[PDB]
RNA sequence: UUUUCGGAACUGAGGCCAUGAUUAAGAGGGACGGCCGGGGGCAUUCGUAUUGCGCCGCUAGAGGUGAAAUUCUUGGACCGGCGCAAGACGGACCAGAGCGAAAGCAUUUGCCAAGAAUGUUUUCAUUAAUCAAGAACGAAAGUCGGAGGUUCGAAGACGAUCAGAUACCGUCGUAGUUCCGACCAUAAACGAUGCCGACUGGCGAUGCGGCGGCGUUAUUCCCAUGACCCGCCGGGCAGCUUC
RNA sequence: GCUGCAGUUAAAAAGCUCGUAGUUGGAUCUUGUGGAGGGUUCCCCGCCCCUUGCCUCUCGGCGCCGGCCCGAAGCGUUUACUUUGAAAAAAU
């Protein structure tokens, strides 16, 4: 930091590299995606941080593995966030 | 000790266990194996224990830890004797576990939402198995041994499928069960001239004639009674990926097991090149596999113009390898995809279902 | 744990200004600063500021002219009246040239010059000079 | 910092500044209310059935869909139980390490760690009979405790 | 004499109100996920070494000191070999490294209950901070009642040194040193530095969890995952530098 | 030492942790144009939405050719604070 930098218009690369409870204004780092699989077509939704083994509407048995940190698919067929 | 610390807590404490990092695999099957053991006691041991029995084929499949990988055959045995153990308990009454209430025998299982739709498990248990045999003969050389003796499980899925018609309580034959017989004609489709007239040419009076025998005799006539039944209910699919894809496969019964106007009568009925077009590769896999036959059949018929009519369109170009699905990464200075052939690879048709390039080059 | 939040707006604008920084933010916001903040910008003691919504209480970001020598708060908010105001500006501001005293009373928060005008007691909340 | 602990770590949850509802969300506030009723069927806590509406449904907040915390629309219906989720947990916990220390009585970190859940259940619960959740007369006891959570 | 009508009160149907819940703390509690550590209790298991005993070999010294002497030895000490027994202890790896409220905590494997940090678009909604009275734990030494006793060793008996030597140095040795069950409440119990919260320069490392990335290496043929390499974010034991 | 002291080494932080009384405790729920005194917007009237916040009597004077108006009263959720009245020997 300067004697003179100002603090009203950091740039988004400022505000991408701290903690998200440290940023202006808050925002998570997680987010939501559609996942498909093999066999059975039914696509369905997956949080990235989820803490369930999620089953699918395809009946399949595993649609992803719970992990300390983001959860890790099945080889599936989309790992695509949602917009908004 | 007792009976329902076994077929509940003795379950669902190891049944929760399917997916998470800490867990077996292995003993994931063989507790499920030891639930269906034990089973040897009355008001238990003729009945419900079905449930296990579901669970436990289930469980056979995710030994593979992905689902790009095939079964090994060691553990691939299990599977055709385990799903004909669940079938053949399906002939000794007519009452329901796993689905609708009808008797109230020391479980209540009928608590699931919308509970009959349990039922459709067998069907989806046995489709996940009809395309995991397809993923076995993609992955061993075709010039050899191997091949040959892989091809002796062809019949025994065919043996499998056909029973789900005897055997079955859905709603009759005619909610959506009647995928069983797409799954029946997909092994029929294909099967070659000399075949189709093993009960036409070769000797016709000469064979076994009962009832016994019959159902068997009908043979390419359930290929006619497949084609026309059902497209009533196959309309209840929104899905043009779907929905379109049948035609295609249904005209190269008739291109070989009768006459080449009936292959071309339902082909330019149905006028569906710019609707596959607008569909994915493995729907156009049939267009353009079903066109070459109605070429080829003018070729065998004699009819010269029209054989060239139909084979010059595939002739165009030398696409005919990346239409089997097997093109090389080079063999020119233009290639330069890499994300997507790995895509395609998982997408092809098994060597035994390829027609002969150089048979199709000379015709 | 955090006992009072006027406090803490005074000593990070007080640490800032002897770094010589140009601005400074304060965090959490409150009804109270933004009252003291105006009338220190009145007098001509500090630049412009700006308030930030966030759903929990807000920021604040404030601007510095360097012309600042102290501010500070008083910990109990004491009562004082028009008698014993003299003995709390003689013992807190440097000069009877210049400098303030910040009162709270029932016509509002103001000035200790101007509680004399208006003719009202009230209790001490800071200062500034 | 934490209460009984010299730790002072940070982690959290961190809401969005958008409150509303996304464009892609399939479902409706009345459809929301019958899911977390038949949830509440096989004995599940609020705390629970969060969780299994965030990873398998795109209900991220179910406030901002329905306008009530989960708690409130099970007590509408006479679905939420009469101990509270927390006060429930922490019970069964003292439970736990009382077994313990029936056959091991030199383990002497155990009987310092039981000081510790006790006064935080005792904390806990002078909160909740101020405000009417628990009766006047209602009192943890060391004998007792094994039948509150039967 | 009876209605009317006013005052008091139990109680029924019914449409009106935008009909009634502030937020979600870089405050606190609780759930959930994959990990992490000489953290605690019970059982189990291994390793040399030190002392004692049996049998075999060979010859005159061995121990101990600044120098000696007490002591041990031709029915053979010390030294070399093979084998047995008992009680104590966990070297090297071991670091300005980790864990615990502090005192403290290091062979293998299993069983029981507990915990910090991190991840989280889970949940309750002010439940919090610091504390007279009162309460749990608390090195070594010491006291009472059982069991064991290898090594070391207050008191004590002796050999030296010296003016003396009730000492420092040497040979022997009681209580104790180890385990179980009760007591005791102290220490240079030390960072000689109460706890909670905010703000104010720079730099390279290190242990734990998470996030991103070009290559090398290992297992199966890819993918996933382990060992290494380059950055970022939490919170931890520390270091160098600066008017 | 309240204003106003000190506790690494000069005298001095309980060995360590819990905890009742005592002291202390996060954010949030109605404003700008017009006129007087004074300035070149703000303190008194009347207003975007409420200005004593309501209300309708009855014993009791006002305004006018019965009826409708404007000063009491029910009173504004309860206190601290602050500003103003009243009432407190002389001598010092």
């Amino acid at each position: 930091m300067p004697l003179a930098k100002d603090l009203l218009h950091p740039s988004p690369e400022e505000e991408k590299r701290k903690h998200k409870k440290k940023r202006l204004v808050q925002s998570p780092n997680s987010y939501f995606m559609d996942v498909k699989c093999p066999g059975c077509y039914k696509i369905t939704t997956v949080f990235s941080h989820a803490q369930t083994v999620v089953l699918c509407v395809g009946c399949s048995t595993v649609l992803c593995q719970p992990t300390g940190g983001k959860a890790r698919l099945t080889e599936g067929c989309s790992f695509r966030r949602k917009q908004h | 000790e007792i009976t329902h610390a076994v077929v509940i807590k003795k379950l669902n404490e190891i049944l929760q266990a399917r997916g998470k990092k800490g867990t077996d695999r292995a003993a994931q099957i063989e507790l499920l194996q030891l639930l269906v053991q034990i089973a040897s006691e009355n008001n238990l041991g003729e009945g419900v224990i079905v449930k296990i029995k579901f669970n436990i084929i289930a469980s056979l499949y995710d030994y593979n830890p992905n689902l790009a990988t095939y079964m090994k055959p060691e553990m691939w045995q299990k599977c055709l004797d385990c799903i004909n153990e669940l079938m053949d308990i399906l002939f000794a009454n007519p009452n329901i576990f796993v689905g609708e209430n009808i008797l109230e025998e020391s479980e209540n299982l009928q608590n699931v939402d919308q509970p009959l739709r349990v039922r459709g498990c067998i069907l989806t248990l046995v489709e996940r198995m009809d395309e995991e045999f397809t993923k076995i003969m993609q992955n061993t050389d075709p010039h050899s041994q191997e091949y040959v003796e892989h091809l002796k499980d062809e019949a025994q899925v065919c043996a499998i499928i056909e029973r789900v018609q005897r055997y079955l309580e859905e709603k009759g034959t005619t909610e959506e069960i009647c995928r069983v017989y797409l799954r029946r004609i997909l092994h029929t489709y294909y099967k070659f001239d000399y075949k189709a007239h093993q009960r036409q040419l070769t000797p016709p009076e000469g064979s076994s004639k009962s009832e016994q025998d019959q159902a068997e005799n009908e043979g390419e006539d359930s290929a006619v009674l497949m084609e026309r039944l059902c497209k009533y209910i196959y309309a209840k699919d929104r899905t043009d990926r779907i929905r379109t894809c049948a035609i295609l496969c249904h005209i190269y019964h008739h291109a070989l097991h009768s006459r080449w106007y009936q292959a071309r009568d339902l082909m330019l009925m149905s006028h569906l090149q710019d609707n596959i077009q607008h569909a994915d590769p493995p729907v156009q896999i049939l267009y353009n596999r079903t066109m070459v036959q109605l070429g080829i059949c003018a070729f065998r018929q004699g009819l010269t113009k029209d054989a060239h009519n139909a084979l010059l369109d595939i002739q165009s170009s030398g696409r005919a390898k990346e239409l089997l699905g097997q093109g090389l990464l080079l063999r020119s200075l233009q290639e330069r995809n890499q994300e997507q052939e790995k895509v395609e690879r998982r997408r092809q048709v098994p060597f035994h279902l390829h027609i002969n390039l150089e048979l199709l080059e000379c015709v | 744990v955090r006992m009072n939040v006027l406090a803490d707006a005074l000593k990070s604008i007080n640490n800032a200004e002897k770094r010589g920084k140009r601005q400074v933010l304060i965090r959490p916001c409150s009804k109270v600063i933004v009252r003291f903040l105006t009338v220190m910008m009145k007098h001509g003691y500090i630049g412009e500021f700006e308030i930030i919504d966030d759903h929990r209480a807000g920021k604040i970001v404030v601007n510095l002219t360097g012309r600042l020598n102290k501010c500070g708060v008083i910990s109990p908010r004491f009562d004082v009246q028009l008698k014993d105001l003299e003995k709390w500006q003689n013992n807190l501001l440097p000069s009877r040239q210049f400098g303030f005293i910040v009162l709270t009373t029932s016509a509002g928060i103001m000035d200790h010059e101007e509680a004399r005008r208006k003719h009202t007691g009230g209790k001490i909340l800071g200062f500034f000079f | 910092g934490r209460m009984h602990a010299p730790g002072k770590g940070l982690s959290q949850s961190a809401l969005p500044y958008r409150r509303s509802v996304p464009t892609w969300l399939k479902l409706t506030s009345d459809d929301v209310k019958e899911q977390i009723y038949k949830l509440a069927k096989k004995g599940l806590t609020p705390s629970q059935i969060g969780v299994i509406l965030r990873d398998s449904h795109g209900v991220a907040q179910v406030r901002f869909v329905t306008g009530n915390k989960i708690l409130r629309i099970l007590k509408s219906k006479g679905l939420a139980p009469d101990l509270p989720e927390d006060l429930y947990h922490l019970i069964k916990k003292a439970v736990a390490v009382r077994k313990h220390l029936e056959r091991n009585r030199k383990d002497k970190d155990a009987k310092f760690r039981l000081i510790l859940i006790e006064s935080r259940i005792h904390r806990l619960a002078r909160y909740y009979k101020t405000k009417r959740v628990l009766p006047p007369n209602w009192k943890y006891e060391s004998s007792t405790a094994s039948a509150l959570v039967a």
